[PDB]
């Protein structure tokens, strides 16, 4: 379970890193869409994050 | 046409065993996404500014 | 033994919770149709 | 006039049949629903709700 | 007039056949999809979601 | 019985936590509806809460 959480945030991080390339120079629209996708992965991280602490 | 009847009969059970979300939650889950996107973008537009 | 009946009677109720269950579904189908 | 007249009866009668067919299930379903309700609430009172002498 | 007339029926009837053939798969596929869905979500509730007394 | 009580309040708490996001910024209407739902779950907690103490 610990390993699976890292991968989900990594994909979210990639979109966060990748979203860190559009908002600059005036392309706000693209950045909004990228963050919208990350919310789906964030939800998995939150659910998995709490479970790992509970299992400890 | 009778095939659609069997399709509907099974699909009719779909909403039963797993009731769909209430309109309140539908009104709310979408409602709260407008803030997470903006709030998450709030730190973005202020950080990259 | 009356103590066994409480197990038996609750068993009978369970049949209804799967009989009434089927009746409701049939109502939805015609509504969709 | 006869052939057109008779076809109208078939057109109307066919319409009335399927309409009658539709209502049958709607009333059979409500028959089971009430019947399927009788034997749960009947015993429920027999157990602990109807009155003294209840098995519970 | 007869030979041309009869060919038109063959032209129309042949068209209607393959058109009927196409829809068959589209409805058989959706039959399996619903059927293939019944036995996964049915047991899922039996395990931990339907109600108390669930095996999980 | 002890375990079942915790789940009911948790759902109520989720609506309470979730209701803690609408009343702010001027959205009073939404908060009212969320609390209305929690009352149903609160009633279960009250009935279950007293029973657990009695059974002790």
């Amino acid at each position: 379970t610990e390993r699976q959480r890292d991968a989900q945030q990594l994909i979210a991080q990639r979109w966060y890193e990748k979203a860190q390339a559009a908002l600059d120079r005036g392309n706000e629209q693209l950045a909004r869409e990228a963050l919208g996708q990350r919310q789906s992965y964030q939800s998995h991280t939150e659910a998995l994050g709490k479970s790992l602490g509970e299992q400890r | 046409e009778r095939i659609e009847t069997k399709i509907l009969e099974l699909e009719a059970e779909r909403e039963l065993l797993n009731p769909p979300p209430s309109p309140l939650d539908k009104k709310f889950e979408q409602w709260e996404e407008q803030q997470a996107v903006e709030a998450t973008l709030a730190a973005m537009k202020a950080r990259r500014s | 033994a009356p103590e066994d009946l409480l197990e038996r009677l609750l068993g009978e109720m369970e049949l209804e919770l799967i009989e009434l269950r089927r009746a409701l579904a049939q109502t939805i189908a015609t509504f969709k149709s | 006039a006869l052939v057109e007249q008779v076809r109208g009866q078939l057109q109307k009668l066919e319409r009335k049949y399927l309409e009658l067919k539709s209502q049958k299930n709607l009333y059979l379903a409500r028959l089971k629903s009430a019947i399927a309700a009788q034997k749960i609430e009947e015993i429920a009172g027999n157990l602990d709700n109807a009155s003294a002498s209840s098995l519970f």
